């Protein structure tokens, strides 16, 4: 992990792939790949729904 | 020029009408990048949804330009054959956002040799446009038949 | 100052009573290709340091193209002015012209 | 006898929620401090930086 914690190589190489879109994030095999990133900021919390 | 192939045992999604925002709403996404007069990239997100046996609605929408109409109509509806050859229904013209001063783009998106069979999952083949951005000279070569040609 | 549309001050960082630059030297506009279609050449004068003549001298941004390029680059800068030199070299060239460099 | 320091204080990205406690996810300032040269390094872009 870099200063912005993306993954990265010896070189500073920035890992890339299919990032997570949509509210809640999920998985698009069609989007563009884009960087990985990984935060460490806090989750926010979801109202319950459906139980 | 978009080529996907299609799974024919894909559940109708329960949540019509389409929703942008509704991820369940879809049965497929895809993006292709495009570019205007002065080269701003705009991601043509397309979303695939079957409505009957061989019927595919195709909608397109802009994420690059936050002032674009919503889409609420048919971009176009793909009909297939009983052996996964295109029917009608394979082009459309599409027009971008305007972005920065840039016009929009206004260009022929086709989905020939598009095919739709029992795939296990859904894939998108390829997708192709002629449009790029401003390039400035990084190498040049001479080619074996004499060509000079500048990457 | 807006799409397409870009304001060109000019200031001379030589002359230490130099007055900042408070109105807009030029305006630079761009077609639909970004391409200039006015604006492109403008006449500045500069300032008067040691006694000489300040230069007035037709600034010409031809050529200039706004697109989406990465970042905002200087492709080429000219003036044909020189500072005084003294003789170092001279040649005759293979058509016979003689040129003291 | 300095003259008076005024800055602009904010609580931005701050959030109150079901956290476990009252805790400080990260601070930032753009004031310093005096300090001589330790070291100067040439990167990779070609940038003098001293630290």
């Amino acid at each position: 992990l870099d200063e912005n914690r993306n993954l990265v190589n010896m070189q500073g190489m920035q890992l890339t792939g299919y990032p997570a879109t949509g509210t809640p994030p999920t998985i698009q095999q069609g989007a563009n790949p884009a960087p990985i990133t990984i935060p460490n900021t806090l989750m926010a919390a979801k109202s319950t729904t459906t139980a | 020029s978009m080529q996907i192939n299609l799974n024919s045992t894909d559940p109708v999604p329960s949540k019509t009408p389409f929703s942008v925002s509704d991820a369940d709403s879809y049965n497929k996404k895809g993006t292709v990048t495009v570019y205007d007069s002065q080269g701003n990239a705009h991601d043509m997100n397309v979303y695939f949804v079957k409505t009957k046996d061989n019927e595919w609605a195709v909608y397109t929408h802009d994420s690059s330009d936050p002032a674009a109409t919503a889409p609420t109509t048919a971009s176009t509806t793909l009909k297939f054959n009983e052996n996964g050859i295109l029917e009608s229904g394979g082009t459309v013209n599409i027009t971008t956002g305007t972005i920065n001063g840039a016009t929009a783009a206004t260009f022929s998106l086709s989905f020939l040799n598009s095919m739709q069979q029992n795939t296990g999952a859904n894939n998108i083949v390829a997708t192709n446009q002629n449009g790029y951005k401003p390039g400035d000279l990084v190498s040049y070569q001479i080619n074996n038949d004499g060509t000079v040609v500048g990457n």
